[PDB]
């Protein structure tokens, strides 16, 4: 079993767009220096949060054929992906992008912003879910696409064109199960498990909503 | 609405 040279030119786009983000530096010495405190645990989170949404909009201009989209349907796609795709790149950088003692500090940050245990508790148990799955570089950029990509998001007024770019990503990542994991014929199921846990989290984060950031308020419609 | 969102799609 192995990728046609149209998936691997497909995975190729992908994988080198969502290798192009990174977390800032200047982000990274707020979660070291700046104070303990609510409000300020809580503005660390506001400038996480919305550098995210800059560099999904990055990734997502990037992703094969979304610029062959009508204009309005590709904001209805960035808005109704941003708050999946940020739970899903906070799992991705809980599981790996930081160190063992700064990720101590970063989850004593969010678990001391303010925000509800209700909240909290749901969030740290999807990242550990996540992690138990070991997903590899190509499924975390896959998964992102997938969500991005999702024909059934509000205010879309051509599904049909969503469903071809979407569908070509989801036969790439079975593929890729199918390749990687032969001797787990559940493995693709598992990630499909994570996309319906990841859409929970558009009401566990309507129900959580300080002003926020321009990007943010735009983006979640507050 | 959502100019800064249109400004960085279209940038
Ligand atoms: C960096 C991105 C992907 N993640 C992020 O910013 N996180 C993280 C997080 C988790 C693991 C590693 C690094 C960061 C936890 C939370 C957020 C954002 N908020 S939020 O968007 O609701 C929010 C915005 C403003 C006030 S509260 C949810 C709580």
């Amino acid at each position: 079993m192995e990728l046609t040279p149209d998936q691997q030119t497909l995975l190729h786009f992908i994988m080198d767009s969502y290798n192009k983000q990174r977390m800032p530096q200047e982000i990274t010495n707020k979660i070291l220096k700046e104070a303990f405190s609510a409000e300020e645990n809580f503005l660390i989170l506001t400038e996480m949060a919305t550098n995210h949404v800059q560099v999904l909009v990055e990734f997502t201009k990037k992703l094969p054929g979304f610029q062959t989209l009508d204009h309005e349907d590709q904001i209805a796609l960035l808005k109704g992906s941003a708050v999946e795709a940020m739970f899903l790149r906070s799992a991705e950088i809980f599981n790996k992008k930081l160190p063992s003692g700064h990720s101590d500090l970063l989850e004593a940050r969010i678990r001391n912003s303010g925000i509800s245990d209700e909240y909290i508790t749901p969030m740290f148990s999807f990242y550990k879910s996540i992690g138990e799955l070991k997903m590899t570089q190509e499924e975390y950029a896959l998964l992102t696409a997938i969500v991005i990509l999702s024909p059934d998001r509000q205010y879309i007024k051509d599904r049909e064109a969503v469903e071809k770019l979407q569908e070509p990503l989801l036969d790439v990542l079975q593929k890729l199960c199918k390749i990687h994991q032969p001797e787990n014929p559940q493995h693709f199921a598992c990630l499909l498990g994570r996309l319906t846990e990841l859409r929970t989290f558009n009401h566990h984060h309507a129900e959580m909503l300080h002003k926020f950031t321009p990007l943010l308020c735009e983006i979640w419609d507050v | 609405d959502h100019q800064l969102l249109r400004y960085l799609l279209d940038k």
